[PDB]
């Protein structure tokens, strides 16, 4: 597999001498995934795993490297024989593709914790045995990519991976598991999941990876953490150079969460001559509205998380709109918990937390407070106008009266002489899309906010206590 | 623990 070409650099002694592996290797007609997830798998192995021993970087020796490639692609040629499965044409058959993700799957450790930290990379698939469920996906791509499957790519939404191929790329097939007590689907289409308008699938408009983006994915797949307080500065400077190199050469531009999070990271430790994190998260957007309908969510959470660490509460009030527009247009379906926790989180806990600061700030004086501000009304009213128009038409509920009480709590922290001057428009202004907060607009300039009133309109409830 | 590479937050 490895080619002369591809072992000049080694050993790789810094953090620079592994940007410039792949660097070169993205200059290559393909990238080598097998050789570069290894590379990163045992870097990070040896700066956030065990420390023990390091004094400055964990040099990559080449016979090291090359022993575990050699260990990966001797199972991959040995477990799956191609003649069984002819290539018409450079297009691989469903069949094979489920012959490689039953490999992988099969390969790993028979009981281990799926949740861990440090198993996405190949060197832990060689090393360990294990993998984490999207790890798995990448394994599945590097494994046809040493079998010379050119066809077969990583696709992935915002919570899940799987594979494309085959003629023109537009078959899926299904090759790990998701979440949590959930049945196996593998070697299924995710025809269901996008007909359903699941979050998970993202009503089609997931991302189709080139050879570029999955690197760029393993990139997002490092994991700086040592423990739960500390980071490895040696990785987060690894994946922000990294990711930079991906930027420059135009391998984010399709991929919203990785620009995100080099937005993130120069929020953390800005590069000189670099563009800002703001500047980063609105391109995130624009790619999601470029490539992917602006149909994604993270795009504006990233944003959102960003002026609520600065305490902007007007523009984290505006984006967490912004993302409420979004899943507007979604069903909230069985496998969308994660997209549930986040705004349950956003609504129930952040945003009480924001506006009670807020309110002690007012209390002192501030100038300028969203809490005077109509339009940071209307942006919280937005929020809520969007995750009742979610629940609408899906098969699970959204709303308990468990989001009722920080409904009403939220809504009294405008005082009512801000909260009259939003009007109210049918088709400050704004327009309601959801029934439940259409209802609910006679309840919201009151200078005492009628609770109960709330609570009815926005749950299924509809009758009081008997007694 | 585990988290889906580049989602957001903590």
């Amino acid at each position: 597999g490895l080619k002369a070409a591809q072992k000049t650099l080694f050993p790789l002694r810094s953090i620079d001498d592994v940007v410039r592996l792949f660097a070169a290797e993205l200059g290559r007609e393909e990238p080598d995934l097998v050789l570069l997830s290894l590379v990163l798998g045992f870097v990070e192995h040896f700066l956030a795993v065990n420390r023990v021993g390091l004094t400055y970087f964990p040099v990559a020796d080449l016979s090291i490297i090359a022993a575990l490639y050699a260990r990966f692609t001797a199972q991959i040629r040995g477990a799956v024989d191609l003649s069984l499965y002819p290539r018409e044409g450079g297009v691989s058959s469903r069949e094979l593709v489920k012959k490689v993700s039953d490999v992988i799957w099969n390969s790993l450790s028979r009981s281990y914790f799926k949740d861990r930290a440090h198993i996405q990379s190949l060197f832990s698939f060689i090393t360990g045995t294990k993998l984490d469920s999207s790890g798995v996906a990448f394994a599945v791509v590097g494994a046809c990519q040493a079998l010379g499957l050119r066809d077969v790519h990583l696709a992935l939404s915002e919570d899940h991976a799987w594979v494309v191929f085959g003629p023109n790329g537009e078959q899926t097939a299904e090759v790990t598991w998701h979440g949590k007590g959930n049945e196996d689907r593998r070697g299924q289409t995710v025809n269901a999941g996008v007909a359903e308008r699941s979050w998970l699938y993202l009503k089609g408009s997931y991302m189709r990876c080139d050879r570029k983006m999955e690197v760029a994915f393993m990139v997002c797949a490092i994991n700086p953490s040592i423990d739960l307080h500390t980071d490895s500065l040696e990785l987060l400077q690894l994946q922000q150079k990294l990711l930079w190199l991906l930027y420059d050469l135009g391998h984010l531009e399709r991929y919203p969460m990785a620009l995100g999070n080099l937005a993130d990271l120069e929020e953390l430790e800005p590069t000189p001559g670099r563009p800002d994190p703001l500047t980063l998260y609105h391109k995130g957007i624009a790619s999601a509205k470029t490539y992917y309908r602006d149909e994604h969510i993270y795009p504006y959470m990233y944003l959102a998380d960003y002026h609520c660490r600065n305490r902007n509460v007007r523009e984290a009030l505006q984006a967490w709109a912004d993302t409420a527009t979004v899943i507007q247009d979604y069903n909230y379906c069985r496998e969308d918990e994660e997209i549930y926790k986040e705004f349950f989180e956003v609504a129930n806990d952040v945003i009480p937390n924001l506006l009670k600061e807020a309110a002690s700030l007012l209390e002192a004086g501030s100038q300028g407070s969203a809490l005077q501000d109509p339009e940071c009304f209307a942006h919280l009213l937005r929020f809520y106008d969007g995750i009742c128009k979610w629940e609408e038409g899906s098969p699970t509920p959204v709303l308990h009266v468990g989001w009722a009480t920080f409904l009403v709590q939220s809504l009294g922290r405008f005082e009512g002489q801000v909260r009259q001057k939003v009007r109210i428009v049918s088709v400050p202004v704004l327009t309601f899309q959801s029934e439940k907060m259409k209802g609910m607009k006679e309840l919201l300039v009151a200078t005492k906010i009628n609770s109960s009133a709330i609570k009815l309109q926005l749950t299924a409830q509809s009758q009081v206590q008997m007694k | 623990r585990w988290r889906f590479p580049a989602r957001p937050g903590t």
